[PDB]
């Protein structure tokens, strides 16, 4: 009967920066919480009430608010911070969560390395055909891939998968796969994946002609 | 104060509510000269016997038109009536099948919880404090 | 010493029901609330329930009213959640956390994975991805391996039997008409391939399969 | 007693057989001990409901209910 | 509570911390259990003193104190 709305869905930050994460409730509560959740771990409680640290919480975390506003604050980010963090309300029935805020490490911008792969001969026995683009080792995570077949954009049949931010180099990588029927694949020659990313004023273009070598 | 959870000694605000459930009520009605209904029996003076021969009974209102009453065997008789002088700034109080005629402004001044006539909820009473007493409060109750 | 011990991971068919246990210890079970918590893969947390084991009062999130049914056994200091008429969206973890006066989830369980699937066990198709015909410019080269149409997760993909581990990106699997697909890339300096062999290896424990695909340069039609 | 809540706060529905005994219930912040000194009778239609304040090293004054770890609401009937 | 006497009869000076608990005290005729259901507050100048009747297999009526083996007097303050 109340929603909670938490302000950045994402959040890039560097160690030492002073992150702030807000929580906005659709009516006045005094009982909130901020959990923290690690990639392969339970949530843990970090704030309780609106400003109580839980025992075994670093004094780096603080919580403040009132009157529908509520605000986590991380006063000088550590590597071990990087996580999701999670408001609750526990002031009326259906206890609600927020949609979670995803604090991830950051670094200098890096352009993706893009490589395009026609369907393998083995897949083309199947009647399906997948064209794969890998977009590797880029930063920031925001990237958009547009596929074209003989000049015409194709949106249906595109599947994108992203790695988690790399634990050593802080980059992201992505696979973008265009799947079509083998019959359609052999009726066209040009296949293109175009990557829009802040590191270039125009997209990186990888393209091949099916019948060329 | 400190004895009951406060940092400072001093007066604090307290509020108390209780659900009010009426168990027995009375209602005062207003009788309009019109809508009054007079019953008149018209009996044929024949002398016939009984010990099946009722006179015609007719009910009229100061707003009904001229009546044409049929008397089995003799035809009809036509008549019209007027409530010619009965007062109604007064009110009729009903306390469980027993009623009284009371003056207005007295009925309206009665210190008791009430509800506007056109109600059916019977819950939203006005001036309930008339039947309720709040004892001196305590820090938390 | 407060602990919550959930049941172990469950598969299950669509239309089935499952029956997740919760085993508290290190506190007065009766004294505190018991709170289930959905999290789907790549979604946030989603409160479901709350059950007070002194008096067996529930509440429900409306979204899960009709889907769930909470119940506790005092005697075993155990809470239970049934989930009924399971669908693919019900595939999630389900955590049991105890409250502490207010609604504050102060102790969590390890989380039960539930995995609603039709699909029958299916070994992957494994496709080697060589560069565009005629090769690429530059001092490094990227090869790929496409793993398509398997169930259930996981597969284990390696390159050169794990001896080639640097320069690899193996992407999370996604569903494609009820079956999983993933891919992996490996990048090496161009003096290394094709002069030396690079092979993708894919193990799928559930089908007991292990497939090797050597990456071979493409040739013209 | 039945432990429920009233606006996020713990609420105690106290029955007749608990008159004179320490009321204990677990909470995230440890174990809470409320003390009921109340006209406490049988649970019925004539209920009264009010709050038992938190009292840390302070003597109670003008009250018959209080807890020592977390403020709690209490409810009981007066019937006999 | 302090156990004393009032004209040969047992008398209980009940303090605040005993509200809600069964009052037991040994007597030649076995163990006596009085039940206090009282405005019971802090022991002070404003005391009240009265008798808790013996009640054998009879429900209590119009009383808040009674014993089950030997009639006892009781005294407590009303302060808070």
């Amino acid at each position: 009967a109340i929603v909670a709305t938490q302000s950045p869905a994402i959040m890039s930050a560097s160690p030492g920066e002073k992150v702030t994460i807000s929580c906005s409730a659709s009516s006045s509560v005094s009982y909130m919480y901020w959990y923290q959740q690690k990639p392969g771990s339970s949530p843990k409680p970090w704030i309780y009430r609106t400003s109580n640290l839980a025992s075994g919480v670093p004094t780096r975390f603080s919580g403040s608010g009132s009157g529908t506003s509520y605000s986590f604050t991380i006063s000088s980010m550590e590597a071990e911070d990087a996580a999701t963090y999670y408001c609750q309300q526990y002031h009326n029935y259906p206890r609600t969560f927020g949609g979670g805020t995803k604090a991830k490490s950051a670094r200098a911008d890096a352009a993706p390395t893009v490589s395009i792969f026609p369907p393998s001969s083995e897949q083309l026995t199947s009647g399906g055909a997948s064209v794969v683009c890998f977009l590797n080792n880029f930063y920031p995570k925001d990237i958009n891939v547009k596929w074209k077949i003989d000049g015409s954009e194709r949106q249906n049949g595109v599947l994108n998968s992203w790695t988690d931010q790399d634990s050593k180099d802080s980059t992201y990588s992505m696979s973008s796969t265009l799947t079509l029927t083998k019959d359609e694949y052999e009726r066209h020659n040009s296949y293109t994946c175009e990557a829009t990313h802040k590191t270039s004023t125009s997209p990186i273009v990888k393209s091949f002609n099916r019948n060329e070598c | 104060g400190w004895g009951n959870g406060c940092g400072l000694f001093g007066k604090g605000g307290i509020v108390t509510c209780a659900m009010f459930r009426c168990k027995k009520n009375m209602e005062g009605k207003v009788v309009q000269p019109e809508n009054l209904e007079y019953t008149i029996v018209i009996t044929p003076h024949s002398g016939e016997e009984h010990a099946g021969k009722h006179g015609k009974e007719i009910k009229i209102t100061p707003q009904s038109s001229i009546t044409e009453a049929e008397l089995t065997g003799y035809g009809t008789v036509t008549m019209e009536c007027s409530p010619r002088t009965l007062d109604f700034e007064m009110v009729l109080l009903q306390m469980e099948n027993k009623a009284w005629l009371v003056h207005r402004q007295w009925f309206l001044d009665l210190p008791l919880p009430w509800l506007p006539g056109a109600d059916t909820q019977g819950s939203n009473w006005i001036q309930k404090e008339t039947l309720v007493t709040f004892k001196n409060p305590h820090a938390k109750k | 010493a407060a602990q919550l011990q959930e049941s172990g991971p469950e598969l299950v068919k669509p239309g089935a029901s499952v029956k997740i246990s919760c085993k508290a210890s290190g506190y007065t079970f009766t004294d505190y609330f018991i709170n289930w918590v959905r999290q789907s893969h790549g979604k946030s947390l989603e409160w479901i329930g709350d059950f007070y084991p002194n008096n067996r009062g529930p509440t429900y999130n409306q979204k899960f009213e009709g889907k769930a049914t909470l119940t506790v056994d005092k005697s075993s200091s155990t809470a239970y959640m049934e989930l009924r008429s399971l669908t693919s969206d019900d595939s999630a973890v389900y955590y049991c956390a105890r409250g502490l006066w207010d609604a504050w989830l102060s102790y969590w369980g390890q989380g039960t994975l539930v995995t609603v699937s039709a699909a029958k066990t299916t070994a992957p198709s494994v496709y080697p991805l060589a560069p565009v015909c005629g090769g690429t410019t530059g001092s490094s080269v990227t090869l790929g391996c496409l793993v398509k149409g398997y169930f259930p997760e996981p597969v284990t993909l390696t390159w050169n039997s794990g001896s080639l581990s640097s320069g690899v990106h193996t992407f999370p699997a996604l569903l494609q008409s009820g079956l999983y697909t993933l891919s992996s890339s490996v990048t090496v300096t161009s003096n290394t391939w094709p002069s030396q062999t690079i092979t993708c290896n894919v193990a799928h424990p559930a089908s007991s399969t292990k497939v090797d695909k050597k990456i071979e340069p493409r040739v013209p039609i | 007693f039945h432990l429920t809540t009233r606006n996020g706060e713990p609420h105690m529905i106290v029955s007749r057989q608990e008159k004179g005994k320490s009321l204990l219930f677990k909470t995230e912040d440890g174990v809470n001990m409320c003390t009921l000194m109340a006209d406490l009778g049988e649970l019925c239609e004539d209920t009264i409901t009010y709050k038992c304040p938190l009292l840390r090293q302070n003597e109670p004054e003008d009250i018959d209910c209080w807890c020592n770890s977390t403020s709690t609401w209490v409810t009981y009937g007066t019937c006999t």
